[PDB]
């Protein structure tokens, strides 16, 4: 058979640059003057697009700023302008030997500016309370890098455990990310504490964000 | 013969025994991809048993090979 | 038009078996080949394998070989694809693909898609409760609001705020595993201009119970 | 024995023009 092997695994292209991705094939699969090669661009919760069929030529209705060539077992993949809807997964396909095989997935960031996290913390709603329960959380919008710390404080007191963290894609137009955090706790701790404090700490903020209320 | 009916498109369909007519030339087998070098200004060809081994589409310019199909 | 069509989501305990319906409109069912993708979160993407809907021949992988099972129905043009014995290892989204042929083959159409979950856990309808900070003073000009939905399974469930009338400021997040249930968290930002002379909605759609919950903050 | 093809391909070249 015939197996693809894609580097690097992610990529961080920032806006105007060009970005370059390399499938690489076991065997070759130029046949022809002809070259077997498939990408293909998929978005979370979406299923994959064709955006450039034999290299050679573009999709009707993809936009110009794609492009690519090849030769060989290696060929590459062109991006030039870098837009903030680029972002997303791509993927490589060979049809020259039964099986087909598919790449194995590259994942694309954009660049840009760092932008203060959005802290905002909701205390439980009394709905909840009715049921014996009660989950703090608390959201943060609008962060780069990735790369951020939550913690929480109930009445001075820090505690790691129970604490859901879930974090997004980037977005296609505001171009940052998105999570939230969930305390988990139940009815007789919660009439035992007042405040709760939801802290964050990112790079470019030398002080991390308290936001708290009072029960 | 280039112009019968509805048939003038019948889009490609590969990796199967099926009855083919290219060009008017009729024949069956088995389409498979092809790695060999053919000049453009030809049509087809031929193997030593005076039967067609491969093929070359009238639109797309493009070579494919004519596999036999399997027999007993 | 040309369009693909795919259940949601399809629950199965371990040592039953699956049913996976593919409806073709627009084009003939017989004359193209169908193609089935095995997306596993992490894991890329997956082969599964090919039929012809003429003589039910069969290209499948040897991965799958003796696993799956592929089968076509000419008189309502649907393809289907069977697993024998899902697993948890088996848990994946499946796409049926057209196979279209100008020389090289690629694919030009794709299904809507089908989560499959393997567990063991039953049917339980979806919690929504309201978020909000109860007051705010000179804090933004902007009104930013949560819905927080927990106890409900499988994944994954359509959240909308008014039935889809807000077409921005709309952020969905990932579910988590935690005692064998799911809970998402979702944020929605508004003008300080609209939240106080109009009230929005969290409209939560779960097919898969069959259930609809709509909750106003 | 011999397989037999379930399907029939008969593609023609495009028109440029026809003799009327």
């Amino acid at each position: 058979d015939i197996v693809l092997t894609q580097s690097p695994a992610s990529l961080a292209v920032s806006l105007g640059q060009r970005a370059t991705i390399s499938c690489r094939a076991s065997k070759s699969v130029s046949a022809s003057v002809y070259s077997y090669m498939h990408w293909y661009q998929q978005k979370p919760g979406q299923p994959p697009k064709l955006l450039i069929y034999l290299a050679s030529s573009l999709e009707s209705g993809v936009p110009a700023r794609f492009s690519g060539s090849g030769s060989g077992t290696d060929f590459t993949l062109n991006i030039h302008p870098v837009e903030e809807e680029d972002a997303a997964t791509y993927y490589c396909h060979h049809s020259r030997e039964l099986p087909p095989a598919f790449g194995g997935g590259t994942k694309l960031e954009i660049k840009r500016a760092d932008a203060a996290p959005t802290v905002s913390i909701f205390p439980p709603s009394s709905e909840q309370l009715t049921s014996g329960g009660a989950s703090v959380v608390c959201f943060l919008n609008n962060f780069y890098p990735k790369d951020i710390n939550v913690k929480w404080k109930i009445d001075g007191s820090e505690r790691q455990n129970g604490v859901l963290n879930s974090w997004t894609d980037q977005d296609s137009k505001d171009s940052t990310y998105s999570m939230s955090s969930t305390l988990t706790l139940t009815k007789d701790e919660y009439e035992r504490h007042n405040s709760y404090t939801c802290e964050a700490t990112h790079k470019t903020s030398t002080s991390p964000i308290v936001k708290s209320f009072n029960r | 013969a280039t112009v019968c009916g509805p048939k003038k498109s019948t889009n490609l369909v590969k990796n199967k025994c099926v009855n083919f007519n290219f060009n008017g030339l009729t024949g069956t087998g088995v389409l498979t991809e092809s790695n060999k070098k053919f000049l453009p200004f030809q049509q087809f060809g031929r193997d030593i048993a005076d039967t067609t081994d491969a093929v070359r589409d009238p639109q797309t310019l493009e070579i494919l090979d004519i596999t036999p199909c399997s027999f007993g | 038009q040309v369009q693909l069509q795919q259940p949601g989501a399809e629950l199965v305990r371990p040592g039953a078996s699956v049913k996976l319906s593919c409806k073709a409109s627009g084009y003939s069912f017989t004359r193209f080949w169908m193609n089935w993708v095995k997306q596993r979160p992490g894991q890329g993407l997956e082969w599964i394998g090919m039929i012809h809907p003429s003589d039910s021949e069969t290209r499948l992988n040897q991965k799958f070989k003796d696993k799956a099972t592929l089968t076509v129905d000419k008189s309502s043009t649907t393809a289907y694809m069977q697993l024998s014995s899902p697993t948890s290892e088996d848990s994946a989204v499946y796409y049926c693909a057209r196979k279209d042929y100008d020389y090289d083959a690629w694919f030009a159409y794709w299904g809507q898609g089908t989560l499959v979950t393997v567990s063991a856990a039953k049917t339980t309808p979806p919690s929504v409760y309201p978020l909000a900070p109860g007051s705010a003073a000179q804090t933004n000009s902007m009104v930013t609001l949560g819905c927080l939905v927990k106890g409900y399974f499988p994944e994954p469930v359509t959240v909308t705020w008014n039935s889809g009338s807000l077409s921005s400021g709309v952020h969905t997040f990932p579910a988590v595993l935690q005692s064998d249930l799911y809970t998402l968290s979702s944020s929605v930002t508004v003008p300080s201009s609209t939240w106080p002379s109009e009230t929005v909605t969290c409209n939560v759609a779960h097919p898969a119970s069959s259930t609809k919950v709509d909750k106003k903050i």
